[PDB]
RNA sequence: UCAAAGAGUGCU
C-alpha cells in the first residue's frame, strides 16, 4: 500500500526533493 | 475490476475505495440501480478514503479550470500520490475521460475508467454529497458551488469592475 | 449485531472464573455493563464519547485482573486467553470508533498514545499503519506531518523515513510557515547530532538548511499572493504595490524567527 | 401411535449414506432460536461461495 | 432469613436515550424454544414457497439480435461484460452486455459462420480481438474499439486473413499462446503471425465437427468427428492421443474448468456425457432430462452446474454430481437453442437460438443481484439449507420441482416413458429364461469401442 | 463413520455455544434457604416476606378483594403482561396489573367457568355457562362459538393458534383462531371433564375422567391415545411442567400421586394430605404448588427421582429424608378457587373468594425471559410485528403428535359395452401372468432348498 | 390524555 513514510514516487516529485537531493549526492 | 474511485468538491477532491463491484451485466435492472439511491446499499459499494480541502478561493479556481481543460493540477497530483499504490495495474475510476490520459502521464502504473460502471458510482457520490464524507469537514457544497460558480464564470468572460 | 460482539466476550470471561480470579457473581456484573455499552455503541445517537467510556471501563477491567493476579494466583502473568484479551478488545473498540468518528481529532490521539504506551504488545508497523491511515484522512493538518515524522525520529531515530514526512507534508502545506520551521529544526538537529558524533568519533580514536530557508521564502511569498487576492488578480498598480509590501514584511518576520532559531545552534557557524 | 406418512421422508437424502446418519442430524435444531449467532454462522456457510464483479479464473497450477 | 427475588433493572431493558436499542435477552434453553422440528420444516415450507415466485429467470435480449439464425457465440474468458456472436447471415457482432449494445459489427464471410473465438493475439488494453470461420474457406482475424479504459485518445476492422483449401466447421484458442486449432476436414493448428496452416493432425480421413481446448492443461486438445467419435490430443507430443467411438454423434464438448482432466459432451441421444479424460472406457455421469438432440454444453466458471441447449427449445440446469436438471427454461420465443453459454462471474446464462435473438437468463431464478444487507443475506442464505434439509419430503417436492414445461416436452417425455417401460418390460422377460444375459451399465451403452485398451 | 463423527461434532460446538448463552445469561431466580436448622421454611409467614421485598416488588404484588361475584379464577397472559379474571359468578376482567391500566371489563351476570389470552392480548377467550364467548381489547365480543357449549376449561396453543374446549358433555372440540374452523371433534366417552391439561413440550392435551383415568387427545385423531388412571377416586386437576417430563394429579381420595409422561409411569405417590387438595399448580422451575381449602403448600424440588424428593405434610422428628413444604400460607376464611404462576415473575397468583390476591414466592418464575419468543417489554410496533410473522410460522394442526422429535423420521352404446370387455379381458390376462411369476418364484425356493416303489418310480 | 387503528419522514 501506499504510505507517506517511504517515498513512492522513485523520482523527487516537489522542487524541495531535487534541491536536498543534490546536496546528499555532493556531501557523500 | 475497479478499486478506487476519484471525485471532486468544490472543496477539495475526495477518492473514494470500491469495497464491493457492482454487477456489470446487470447493471439495467431496477434492482441494482434502487441500489445507488439507497444510502445505506451505496455505503456498502463504496468507502471514502481521502479527502484535501482547497486552501482557498484563488486554488479552487486554478483547480477548477484545470480540471475543465483536462489537466491535472499539483494538488491532484499529491492526493493521488499519496492514495494509490504503485502496483498488475492499479484501476481508478474518473467522470472525465479527458483527464484520463493527463493521470496516466503523471503516473504510468494507473489505468483510468470511465465507463457507465464509473459514471454509476460517480453519480451515487454525487447524489449523496456530505453524507459520505461521515463527519469529515467539507463545509457547504451548494454555497461552495455558488462560490466557484460567478468566479468560473466571470473569469472566462474575463469581467472586471471596470 | 450486538450479540456477536458479546459473544466474543465469552471465552475470556470463561477464562476468568476458570482461573479463579473473579466468581460468576462478579463476571456477571461485568457481562452486564458490556452489554449495556455495546448496544449504545451499535445504536443511532452514539457519539465519540461513548467509545471513551467503554475504553476506560476495560482498561479499570484490566487493572482488576492483574492487580487479582498477583493476590490471588500470586503470578505475573497466567498463560491463558485472559491476559491478552482486553487489550484486543479496547483496540478493536478504538478502531471501530475512529472508523465511526474519523473527523474527531481527539479521539486518534488515544489510539496513538495507548498504541505507542504498549510497544511491547504493539509492533511500530501497526503504529506505521494508523499514521498512514491519520495523514491521509487529514492530510491538510500539518500537526500530524510532525507528530509522525516527531515519532520517527526519537522513538525509532529513522532520519531518512522522518524526512520523507516532511517532504511529504510540505507538497500539501506549502504555505504553512510552521511546518518549515520544524522542517529546518529537525535538518539541524540531524547535522548537530552528526557533527556531535564526529566530535565522539575523534575524541574516541548547515547549508542544507539555507536551502529549506530560500525556497521556503519563495512559495510563501506565492500563496502569500495568492491569499488577500482571492479568485482574481487585483488591476490596480498601487494595490498590486501594497500586496508587495505585506509579503516582503511577511517573509521579512518569517526570516526574523530563522534568525532566532539559528541562534540556539552553537555548533553551526 | 401409527406414524403419519405425510411426515416420513421417502428416502435418504445426499449427502448422508445411511439411515441412522439423518436422524443424527436431524436432531439437530438450525433456526437461531436454538443455536448462538456465531455458532449460527459457520452451520449457515454455503460450500460454494463467489464474489461478485470477478472472472473466476481457472485454477493455476498447483 | 436469606431472600432474593427476581430483580428487574428498568434503565437496562429500557434504554433511557430515545435512539438507544432495547435490550434483547437471550436464554436458549431448549424448553423455552418447543416444536423445534414443526417450526423449521414449516419456515422450509414457506422458503420453498417464496423460491418458485422469484424466479424471474429472464433479465432482457441483446439489441435487435442477429440476422439468422445464431450458431456461434464466444465469451470473453478475460473479461465479464464483452460477448462475440455469429449467425448463418454472415455477419458477426460484439456485445456490450452490461449496455445490452453492439460495439460492432462485420460481415465477416459470404458463407456462415461456423466458428467464433475470442482472444488476444501476440504479434511479433484500447482493442480487442476475435476469430471468425466460415465455409467460404477463409478464417479472419478482426479488431474492436472497446471503451474499458480512457488511456489512449483506432484501426478497427479486419487485421489478417487465413485461407484454407476446405471448408472450416470450428475454431478454437489456445488460452496460454496466441496459436489457434481450426476443426473442417481435417483439424489444424495454425500461428497468428502464419498465414499458412503450421501443423496438421487428424486421426484419419474422418472430418471434425467441434474442438474445445482444455483450459488448465492448455496443451490438451479434443475434437468431434462425423463418425460418431471422439479425439483427443496433447500439443506438447503434436499428435493425437485417443479416440473412443460412440453409438452418436456429439455436437459440442467442454473441459471442466476445476478438474483439467474432465470434461462434458453434448450428444445427439438427447443425453450429456461426463467423461474422465483417463479412463474413456466409461462415463463419469448421464443426463437425460432434454427430449431432443443437445446442441450445446459448457462448464460454469465455478464448476459446479453446466447447461445443455437442445433442439427441444429449451435450456436445462444441472447440478455435475446429479443426474438430472434442477432447472428448466423455455419461452414460445425459443425457435431451437443451439449456444449455451456463461456468464464468467457464473450468475447469468447466455442463449442462442435460431430465430436471431440473443438473450440473457439468471443461473439462480430467484436470486437478485443487489447487494444484501447482512440481514438479508443471512435470512435468504438461512433459507437454503433447510430447502437442502427438507428436500425430500412429500409436499417440499412437490413444490420445488415443479416446472412448467411446454406441452411438447411433456409429452415427447410421457411417450418417452412409455418406451422405456414397454423396454424394461421385454429384456426382463428374456432373463427369465436366457442363461447368459449380461447386464450392462448405463454408464458405458453409449460407447461402441475404444481405440486403446487397458 | 468420521462423517458422523463430524456431525457429532457440530453437537459439541453447538452443546458449547448453549453453554456460552447460558454463561451470558442476564438474571437469576430468587431463592430461600435457611441459615439456621432451627429455622425452617414453613414457619415463616407472607408478611414478613413482604417487608423483605423490594418498595416496588411491593407495588407489583396486587390485591384486589371483590365479592360482588366471587370465587375468583385468576388467568394471566402467555406473557404475562396482562392478566385475564373471571369471578365465579362470572365477571370478567382484563388488565395490565403492572401498566395501571383496565385493557376490557365485562360485567355480564352470566356464569363463567374459566377464561384465557388468545394469541395475543388483544383478543381473549372466556367461557360462560353454556357458551364460549371472544373479546377484544376495547372490550367488544368479536364472534360467538356456537359449536363449543357447556366449557368448562378453555386452552389456546400459540404456536399452533388452536383453541381446546373441556367440559362436563363429553364433546370436545378444537378450534384454530386464524382459520375460524373447528379442526376437529371427539367424544371421550368417559363422562364429565373435571380437569384439562396441555403439555407445551408436545402439544397434546390432558383430560381428567370421574374413573381417574387422565386422558391424552391429539387434532387429527379420532380417540384418545393414552389411558391412565392415577387414583381410586376423581381426579380433582392435573398439572403439568413446562418440559413435559413430569406430571402430577391428586385424586379425591385425598392422595397425591406424580407422574411421568416420557416413560409413562408413576413419580409418587403421597396419602398424607388431611383432605383434598382443591387445585395443583407447577412452576417453570419445577416447584410443586398444592391447594387444600383455605391453606396452599408449596414443595421445592418436588419433581424427582428420589423418594425423599416426594411432598410430605410435616416431619418425623426433623428427618431429612422428609421432605417439608418449602412454603406453607393459609389464608383465613377462604378457599382456593385456581392457582396461577405468574410468567416472568418470582410471583404465584392465588385465587379465592373474598378476591384476586397474589403471594410473592422466591424462585416461582423462570429468571431470563426469552424474547424472541416473549418480551413483557413489547413494544405496539414490534408486538403486531411479532404477529404476523407468528401468523407465518403458524404451525398446522396435523403436525400434533406425541413426539416432536419422531417427525421428520425416514419411512357408446354398444362401443362402450365392446370396450368394457376388451378391458377386462386385459386384466384378467394381467393377473394370471403375474401368478406364472408367482409359481415360478416358488419353484426356484424349492429347488433351492420299499424297493420295488423305486423299481417303479419312472412309471 | 390514555387507548386502540392508519399515512409519510429521518436513519442503522
Amino acid at each position: 500500500h501506499a504510505s507517506a513514510f517511504t517515498r513512492t514516487q522513485d523520482v523527487p516529485q516537489t522542487e524541495l526533493q531535487e534541491k536536498v537531493d543534490q546536496v546528499l549526492q555532493e556531501s557523500n | 475490476p475497479i478499486e478506487y474511485l476519484l471525485f471532486e468538491e468544490p472543496t477539495g477532491y475526495a477518492v473514494f475505495k470500491v469495497k464491493l463491484q457492482q454487477d456489470d451485466i446487470g447493471s439495467r435492472l431496477k434492482e441494482v440501480q434502487e441500489q445507488i439511491n439507497d444510502f445505506g446499499a451505496f455505503t456498502k459499494l463504496i468507502e471514502l478514503v481521502s479527502f484535501a480541502p482547497f486552501k482557498g478561493a484563488a486554488e479552487a479556481l486554478e483547480n477548477a479550470n484545470d480540471i475543465s481543460e483536462g489537466l491535472v493540477s499539483e494538488s491532484l497530483k499529491a492526493i493521488l500520490d499519496l492514495n494509490l499504490p504503485k502496483a498488475k495495474n492499479i484501476t481508478l475510476a474518473i467522470s472525465d475521460k479527458n483527464l484520463g490520459p493527463s493521470i496516466k502521464e503523471e503516473f504510468p502504473y494507473v489505468d483510468c475508467i470511465s465507463n457507465e460502471l464509473a459514471q454509476d458510482l460517480i453519480r451515487g457520490v454525487r447524489l449523496h454529497g456530505e453524507k459520505l464524507f461521515k463527519g469529515l469537514q467539507s463545509g457547504d457544497l451548494e454555497r461552495a458551488q455558488l462560490g466557484l460558480g460567478h468566479a468560473y464564470s466571470r473569469a472566462k468572460v474575463k469581467f472586471s469592475v471596470q | 449485531k450486538t450479540r456477536y460482539y458479546l459473544e466474543q466476550c465469552i471465552p475470556e470471561m470463561d477464562d476468568l472464573v476458570e482461573k479463579g480470579l473473579f466468581t460468576k457473581n462478579e463476571v456477571s456484573l461485568i457481562m452486564k455493563k458490556r452489554t449495556d455499552f455495546e448496544h449504545r455503541l451499535n445504536s443511532r445517537g452514539s457519539s465519540i464519547n461513548d467509545y471513551i467510556k467503554y475504553i476506560n471501563y476495560e482498561s479499570n477491567v484490566n487493572k482488576l485482573r492483574a492487580k487479582r493476579c498477583k493476590r490471588i494466583l500470586q503470578v505475573k502473568k497466567t498463560n491463558s486467553l485472559s491476559d491478552w484479551s482486553i487489550q484486543q478488545r479496547i483496540g478493536f473498540i478504538y478502531q471501530r470508533g475512529t472508523n465511526k468518528f474519523p473527523q474527531d481529532l481527539k479521539f486518534w490521539a488515544m489510539y496513538l498514545n495507548y498504541m505507542k504506551a504498549r510497544g511491547n504488545q504493539t509492533s511500530y508497523k501497526k503504529i506505521h499503519n494508523i499514521y498512514n491511515q491519520l495523514l491521509k484522512l487529514h492530510p491538510t493538518n500539518v500537526d500530524i506531518w510532525i507528530s509522525c515524522a516527531k515519532y520517527e525520529y526519537e522513538v525509532h531515530a529513522n532520519f531518512k523515513s522522518c524526512r520523507n514526512i516532511f517532504q511529504n507534508g510540505l507538497r500539501f502545506n506549502p504555505d504553512v510557515p510552521k511546518l518549515w520551521y520544524e522542517y529546518v529544526k529537525f535538518e539541524l538537529n540531524f547535522i548537530t547530532k552528526l557533527i556531535n558524533r564526529r566530535k565522539v568519533m575523534g575524541l574516541i580514536n548547515g547549508d542544507i538548511a539555507l536551502t529549506i530557508f530560500d525556497v521556503c521564502m519563495k512559495t510563501l511569498g506565492k500563496h502569500y499572493i495568492n491569499k488577500h487576492k482571492g479568485y482574481y488578480a487585483i488591476s490596480d498598480s498601487k494595490m498590486n504595490i501594497e500586496l508587495n509590501k505585506e509579503t516582503l514584511n511577511y517573509l521579512f518576520s518569517e526570516s526574523l524567527r530563522y534568525i532566532k532559531l539559528f541562534d540556539e545552534f552553537l555548533d553551526l557557524e | 401411535n401409527k406414524k403419519n406418512l405425510k411426515y416420513q421422508s421417502s428416502a435418504v437424502p445426499f449427502p448422508f449414506e445411511n439411515r441412522e446418519q439423518y436422524e443424527r442430524s436431524l436432531r439437530m435444531p438450525i433456526g437461531q432460536e436454538w443455536t448462538s449467532r456465531a455458532s449460527h454462522q459457520e452451520l449457515i456457510k454455503p460450500r460454494i461461495m463467489t464474489k461478485p464483479g470477478q472472472v473466476i479464473d481457472p485454477l493455476k497450477a498447483p | 432469613m436469606k431472600i432474593k427475588t427476581i430483580k428487574r433493572s428498568a434503565d437496562d431493558y429500557v434504554p433511557v436515550k430515545s435512539t438507544q436499542e432495547s435490550q434483547m435477552p437471550r436464554n436458549l434453553n431448549p424448553e423455552l424454544h418447543p416444536f423445534e422440528r414443526a417450526r423449521e420444516y414449516t419456515k422450509a415450507l414457506n422458503a420453498t414457497k417464496l423460491e418458485r415466485m422469484f424466479a424471474k429467470p429472464f433479465v432482457g435480449q441483446l439489441g435487435y439480435g442477429h440476422r439468422d439464425g445464431v450458431y456461434a457465440i464466444a465469451k470473453n474468458y478475460g473479461s465479464l461484460n464483452k460477448l462475440a456472436t455469429g449467425s448463418a447471415d454472415g455477419v458477426i457482432k460484439y456485445w456490450n452486455m452490461s449496455t445490452r449494445e453492439e460495439f460492432v459489427s462485420f460481415k465477416a464471410h459470404y458463407g456462415l459462420v461456423t466458428g467464433l473465438c475470442v482472444t488476444q493475439p501476440r504479434f511479433h488494453k484500447s482493442q480487442n480481438f476475435m476469430l471468425s470461420c466460415s465455409d467460404d474457406k477463409t478464417v479472419k482475424l478482426w479488431s474492436i474499439n472497446v471503451d474499458d479504459y480512457s488511456n489512449k485518445n483506432n484501426e478497427e476492422g479486419l487485421i489478417r486473413t487465413f485461407d484454407g483449401e476446405s471448408a472450416f466447421q470450428g475454431i478454437d484458442s489456445h488460452r496460454e499462446n496466441s496459436t489457434f486449432a481450426t476443426g473442417g476436414a481435417k483439424i489444424h493448428l495454425w500461428d497468428v503471425n502464419r498465414l499458412k496452416p503450421v501443423s496438421d493432425l487428424s486421426w484419419g480421413a474422418d472430418n471434425i465437427t467441434s474442438l474445445k481446448f482444455n483450459q488448465n492443461e492448455t496443451d490438451i486438445l479434443a475434437s468431434t468427428g462425423s463418425d460418431n467419435s471422439i479425439v483427443l490430443y496433447d500439443l506438447r507430443t503434436n499428435s493425437p492421443t485417443q479416440k473412443i467411438v460412440q453409438t452418436m454423434r456429439t455436437n459440442a464438448i467442454c473441459w471442466n474448468p476445476m478438474e483439467a482432466f474432465n470434461f462434458v459432451t453434448a450428444n445427439e441421444d438427447h443425453n450429456a456425457y461426463y467423461y474422465d479424460m483417463r479412463n474413456l472406457s466409461r462415463s463419469l455421469n448421464v443426463f437425460k432430462d432434454h427430449v431432443s438432440a443437445v446442441m450445446d454444453v459448457d462448464f460454469s466458471p465455478t464448476g459446479d452446474e453446466i447447461v445443455t441447449g437442445s433442439y427441444d427449445k429449451s435450456i436445462r440446469i444441472y447440478k455435475t454430481n446429479h443426474g438430472h436438471s434442477r432447472e428448466i427454461y423455455h419461452t414460445k420465443r425459443m425457435q431451437h437453442v443451439f449456444q449455451v453459454k456463461y456468464s464468467m462471474d457464473s450468475k447469468y446464462i447466455i442463449s442462442g437460438s435460431d430465430d436471431g435473438n440473443v438473450r440473457l437468463w439468471r443461473s439462480k431464478a430467484w436470486e437478485r443481484s443487489n447487494v444484501k444487507t447482512t440481514r438479508e443475506k443471512n435470512k435468504l442464505e438461512y433459507d437454503e439449507k433447510l430447502k437442502e434439509r427438507f428436500r425430500h419430503m412429500p409436499e417440499i417436492k412437490r413444490i420445488s420441482r415443479h416446472r412448467h414445461v411446454p406441452q411438447v416436452i411433456k409429452k415427447a417425455q410421457e411417450i418417452k416413458n412409455i418406451e422405456l417401460s414397454s423396454i424394461k418390460r421385454r429384456e426382463a422377460n428374456e432373463r427369465r429364461t436366457r442363461k447368459d444375459m449380461p447386464y450392462i451399465s448405463e454408464r458405458k451403452k453409449q460407447i461402441v469401442g475404444t481405440v486403446h485398451k487397458y | 463413520r468420521a462423517g458422523l463423527k463430524k456431525i457429532d461434532e457440530q453437537y459439541k460446538k453447538a452443546v458449547s455455544s448453549a453453554a456460552a448463552t447460558d454463561y451470558l445469561l442476564p438474571e437469576s431466580n430468587g431463592y430461600l434457604e435457611p441459615e439456621n436448622e432451627l429455622e425452617k421454611t414453613f414457619k415463616v409467614q407472607q408478611s414478613e416476606i413482604k417487608s423483605s421485598v423490594d418498595v416496588s416488588t411491593a407495588n407489583k404484588a396486587l390485591d384486589l378483594s371483590l365479592k360482588e361475584f366471587g370465587p375468583y379464577h385468576i388467568k394471566y397472559a402467555k406473557n404475562g403482561t396482562h392478566l385475564l379474571i373471571t369471578g365465579r359468578k362470572g365477571h370478567v376482567a382484563s388488565m395490565d396489573w403492572r401498566k395501571g391500566q383496565l385493557r376490557a371489563e365485562l360485567f355480564l351476570n352470566e356464569t363463567c367457568h374459566s377464561a384465557t389470552y388468545l394469541q395475543n392480548e388483544q383478543y381473549f377467550a372466556v367461557a360462560q355457562k353454556k357458551y364460549t364467548f371472544i373479546y377484544d381489547h376495547e372490550g367488544t365480543e368479536l364472534h360467538r362459538l356456537k359449536q363449543h357449549i357447556e366449557a368448562r376449561h378453555l386452552d389456546f396453543l400459540p404456536y399452533h393458534y388452536l383453541l381446546v374446549t373441556a367440559g362436563e358433555t363429553g364433546w370436545l372440540k378444537y378450534h384454530d383462531v386464524s382459520t375460524g374452523q373447528l379442526v376437529s371433534e371427539l367424544r371421550t366417552k368417559a363422562g364429565p371433564t373435571m380437569a384439562m391439561a396441555q403439555n407445551p413440550w408436545n402439544a397434546v392435551m390432558h383430560l381428567g375422567h370421574s374413573n381417574g383415568t387422565v386422558s391424552l387427545w391429539s387434532p387429527s385423531m379420532p380417540e384418545p391415545l393414552v389411558k391412565l388412571l392415577s387414583a381410586r377416586g376423581p381426579v380433582n386437576s392435573i398439572a403439568i411442567d413446562r418440559s413435559g417430563y413430569y406430571m402430577a394429579t391428586t385424586g379425591a381420595d385425598r392422595s397425591m400421586k406424580i407422574w411421568d409422561i416420557r416413560n409413562f409411569k408413576q413419580l409418587h405417590s403421597v396419602e398424607s394430605l388431611p383432605t383434598p387438595g382443591t387445585n395443583v399448580s407447577i412452576s417453570d422451575t419445577g416447584l410443586l404448588a398444592l391447594s387444600r381449602g383455605p391453606h396452599v403448600t408449596l414443595w421445592k424440588d418436588a419433581l424427582k427421582l428420589s423418594g425423599d424428593s416426594k411432598p410430605c405434610f410435616g416431619s418425623m422428628g426433623g428427618n431429612p429424608h422428609r421432605n417439608t413444604p418449602y412454603m406453607s400460607h393459609l389464608f383465613a376464611g377462604n378457599k382456593v378457587e385456581n392457582l396461577g404462576f405468574v410468567p416472568f415473575e418470582d410471583l404465584l397468583g392465588v385465587g379465592h373468594q373474598t378476591g384476586i390476591t397474589n403471594l410473592i414466592v422466591p424462585g416461582a418464575g423462570e429468571a431470563n425471559y426469552d424474547a424472541l419468543e416473549l418480551n413483557p417489554f413489547e413494544t405496539k410496533k414490534q408486538r403486531q410485528e411479532q404477529e404476523v410473522r407468528t401468523l407465518l410460522n403458524k404451525l398446522p394442526a396435523d403436525t400434533i403428535t406425541l413426539d416432536p422429535n419422531s417427525i421428520g423420521s425416514v419411512d357408446s352404446g354398444l362401443r362402450s359395452f365392446l370396450r368394457k370387455k376388451t378391458q377386462n379381458v386385459i386384466d384378467e390376462r394381467k393377473l394370471r401372468v403375474q401368478k406364472q411369476l408367482d409359481k415360478e418364484k416358488n419353484i426356484r425356493k424349492r429347488n433351492h432348498q420299499d424297493v420295488i416303489e423305486e423299481a417303479l418310480s419312472r412309471f
